[PDB]
């Protein structure tokens, strides 16, 4: 019925009999030679023309092939039929097994839970990780954002949360690879199958390979799977393997649908765009969804805007810095920087926010002597200044600590350490406890026995 | 005979129009008689319609609209070889000093691809 | 949509048709040259590279009706400016401005009957006091209206259908 | 009436000879700084080899609703309007 009437990059125009011109978000379909490609309605032009993006490769089109009109959304396979078993954005099963045995479809596109039906919840959950647990701890049901540039452990990170968390927890849980490396989700996908808890898994791939139109939608269609989950009255977690590639996949599209540049060259909608996705992401009086999310930082730049409006949509913020990680500091946790809505006293009780806020007042503490420190050395500080330094360096080093997915890097064992553990010793080392202890006795030790027994050989 | 005609001058952009078959190249050089003098405009880009987009070799000042315009077919070309030693030249290798004509033997197209 | 640039040469055409008494004229001759606007190898040769004044004379070659020197020096124009697939738009317009300066309007009525032509005498009236116009009837039967009229002049409705006076209701919530 | 001009005009095209160009054929429209643009090629395709005149190609980037935008792989400065 439609003819295709422009072919801009990842843009289509087609144009339809004006009785039956196709709403917004519906599917199209065009037979792309030997193949069937998907194209999604983005706006309605005047006369009858219709612009989409492409849901796959749009070289080989020509103007004036025949568009035919499918009456409804992107519609994906949702429930226990998607259990351990890998999909694209359009649904379709991306594994060499047979067909997924749906029940039933749903529209990727959908609307958040309404006010009334938002639930509160502050069950703290534990996780292995000293400075994460300690600094910016996080509740059941809530919103966890990594941030951090290139190369500086987001996925690393992840994946521990997903080795303590995901397995000391019993329901079903979704990964969504978006725009990120396909070895690394052919790696996870063996490491699951190979421990046998792939069956508690869906995973939906749409990795840097992948054109920008399926970049863009293949987090709608994970968030759509999380949704069944969560409506069926579950407890689910949800891990996006990085978003920042959907706002980016936004940048690509946005100049081709005709839409003025903004800020940094950014679409205008970039805020609308990242809050009608994050809104979704939501725990509800029937059901509980906790999330983990990766947040790229470009170039750095955490003043850049796409940073900083994810920054209003999450409860934990773990920042990562380049700087911390060039000195082998693992995990690279900026504390001064991380944050977390839990970090009250009435949740988490006097001791662990009292210690909390001893160890942010002595790092800052420290960050201001570092500029007198440069040029003169440390010689010219008061003895009440060389103790913050000397007890900020083991801090420092304290909050470092080997993970079971860092045995390959780093050759050591990894260490689990219970957040009592955590309180007691930064307590200790505050309250000066070790101060005869050197350095390198604090350094990659998962608890303070560890420390002190280190501390024996130097 | 002259075959274009000059259509804006905006500053020292001149776009002059052609018939449909004889657009200048890129890189071509046309000249006008802007008065008493030759002025020499070296073609940029090619619009639409025998419309061609150039850049004056010179001063812009007192070109009219209509004036009429040469495609000299190659290049600027410029005298190359011993006559030039010790000669001061402009960009389009006419004598700067007042020591008389270039005893030129030949004109060298100064666009040209590298080995 | 060409409406923007296609109003000026529409307010110039009916002016002069008006000096000279030539506006039936002018409205059949710009009815052709539209038409030949819309013909496939003139369409593909519009959105052609040529040169102005080659476009134009190849235009009036197939335009030979067209008035010379009037309605051809219009075709000059407007192949000046490239607005030639304009003129669907430049007429139209033309029509629209002589039915105001004829102070005539074009009224439509819809109904869940045909009616019964007595009405029609009673509405034709009410919309000749309604609008200082001669108002012209081209009413219609539409399956949609459960029953009653909808009256429309311009871009003024008067709904008087029982559809819309029950989705009125409805509104009531 | 409206049949009658209708043939009319396909009537008076013939006479004056004018028609459009053949599929998987263009002529070249405008020319800068090595971009192309191309009337014509109907049947072109989005990331299609365009030979040239000479020994060379230009790649198809953008099918426009009235031209094909195209870069040339190679020297562009010989190519003209209307080739
Ligand atoms: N806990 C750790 N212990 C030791 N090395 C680590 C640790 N975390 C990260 N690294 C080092 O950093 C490298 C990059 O880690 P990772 O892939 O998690 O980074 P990322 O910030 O998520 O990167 P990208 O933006 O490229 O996806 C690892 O291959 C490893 O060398
Ligand atoms: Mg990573």
């Amino acid at each position: 019925t439609g003819k295709i009437v422009q072919v801009i990059g990842a843009v289509v125009d087609v144009e339809f009999p004006q009785d039956a011109v196709p709403r917004v978000y519906d599917a199209l379909e065009v037979q792309n030679g030997n193949e069937r490609l998907v194209l999604e309605v983005q706006q309605q032009l005047g006369g009858g023309i219709v612009r989409t993006i492409a849901m796959g490769s749009s070289d080989g089109l020509r103007r004036g092939l025949d568009v035919k009109d499918l009456e409804h959304p992107i519609e994906v396979p949702v429930g226990k039929a998607t259990l351990g078993r890998i999909m694209n954005v359009l649904g379709e099963p991306v594994d060499m097994k047979g067909e997924i045995g749906e029940e039933e479809r749903w529209a990727i596109h959908r609307a958040a839970p309404s006010y009334e039906e938002l639930s509160n919840s502050q069950e703290l959950l534990e996780t292995g990780i000293k400075v994460i647990d300690l600094m910016a701890p996080f509740a059941k049901g809530g919103k966890v954002g990594l941030f951090g540039g290139a190369g500086v452990g987001k996925t690393v990170n992840m994946m521990e949360l997903i080795r303590n968390i995901a397995i000391e927890h019993s329901g079903y849980s979704v990964f969504a690879g978006v725009g990120e490396r396909t070895r690394e989700g052919n790696d996870f996908y063996h490491e699951m199958t190979d421990s046998n808890v792939i069956d508690k898994v869906s995973l939906v791939y749409g990795q840097m390979n992948e054109p920008p139109g399926n970049r863009l939608r293949v987090a709608l269609t994970g968030l759509t799977m999380a949704e069944k989950f969560r409506d069926e009255g579950r407890d689910v977690l949800l891990f996006v393997d990085n978003i920042y590639r959907y706002t980016l996949a936004g940048t690509e599209v946005s100049a081709l649908l005709g839409r003025m540049p903004s800020a940094v060259g950014y679409q205008p909608t970039l805020a609308e765009e990242m809050g009608v996705l994050q809104e979704r992401i939501t725990s509800t009086k029937t059901g509980s969804i906790t999330s983990v999310q990766a947040v790229y930082v470009p170039a750095d730049d955490l003043t850049d805007p796409s940073p900083a409006t994810t920054f209003a949509h999450l409860d934990a913020t773990v920042v990562l810095s380049r700087q911390i990680a060039s000195l082998g500091i693992y995990p690279a946790v900026d504390p001064l920087d991380s944050t977390s809505r839990q970090l009250d006293p009435l949740v988490v009780g006097q001791e662990h926010y009292d210690t909390a806020r001893g160890v942010q007042s002595i790092l800052q503490r420290y960050q201001e002597l570092k500029d007198i420190i440069a040029i003169l050395g440390m010689d010219e500080l008061s003895e009440e200044d060389k103790l913050v330094v000397a007890r900020a360096r083991k801090i420092q080093r304290f909050l470092s600590q080997p993970f079971f997915v860092a045995e390959v890097f780093t050759g050591s064992p990894g260490k689990y350490v219970s957040l009592k553990d955590t309180i007691r010793g930064f307590k200790g080392i505050m309250e000066g406890e070790y101060d005869h202890l050197p350095e390198q006795a604090f350094y990659m030790v998962g608890s303070i026995e560890e420390a002190v027994e280190k501390a024996k050989k130097l | 005979m002259a075959t274009g005609k000059i259509v804006q001058v905006i500053g020292a952009v001149v776009d002059v129009e052609f018939p449909q078959d004889a657009v200048p190249r890129v890189y071509d050089a046309l000249e006008v008689q802007n008065g008493n003098e030759r002025l020499v405009l070296e073609v940029q880009q090619q619009l639409g319609g025998g419309i061609v987009r150039t850049i004056a070799m010179g001063s812009s000042d007192g070109l009219r609209r209509g004036l009429d315009v040469k495609d000299l077919e190659h290049p600027i070309e410029v005298p190359v070889g011993k006559a030039t030693l010790g000669r001061i030249m402009n960009v389009l290798g006419e004598p700067v000093d007042m020591k008389g004509e270039i005893g030129e033997e030949e004109r060298w197209a100064i666009h040209r691809a590298a080995p | 949509e060409f409406i923007t640039v296609a109003r000026p040469y529409a307010k110039a055409a009916f002016d002069f048709a008006v000096e000279h008494q030539s506006v039936e004229r002018w409205q059949d001759m710009l009815a052709f040259a539209a038409e030949v606007t819309k013909n496939e190898q003139m369409a593909e040769l519009l959105s052609g590279a040529l040169a102005p004044e080659t476009l134009a004379e190849s235009f009036i070659a197939v335009a030979g009706e067209q008035l010379d020197e009037n309605g051809q020096n219009l075709i000059r124009v407007m192949a000046e400016n490239g607005r030639l697939n304009a003129l669907p738009d430049v007429l139209e317009q033309f029509i629209h401005l002589r039915a105001v300066s004829e102070a005539t309007a074009e009224v439509d009525v819809i109904s869940a009957a045909a009616l019964s032509e007595q009405q029609l005498a009673k509405i034709s009236a009410a919309m000749e006091k309604r609008l200082s116009r001669k108002v012209k009837l081209n009413a219609k039967i539409d399956k949609s209206v459960m029953a009653g009229v909808i009256i429309r002049a311009g871009d003024m409705v008067i709904d008087g259908s029982v559809r819309g006076r029950l989705e009125r209701l409805a509104d009531v919530l | 009436n409206s049949t009658e001009i209708s043939e009319l005009i396909k009537q008076r095209i013939a006479q004056f000879n004018v028609v459009s160009e053949a599929h998987n054929e263009g002529t070249i429209v405008s020319v800068s700084d090595g971009v192309i643009r191309i009337h014509g090629l109907a049947d072109a395709m989005q990331g299609e080899m365009i030979s040239l005149p000479g020994n060379r190609y230009a790649i198809a980037l953008n099918l426009e609703r009235d031209s094909v935008g195209a870069v040339v792989m190679g020297p562009y400065a010989d190519l003209a309007e209307g080739m």
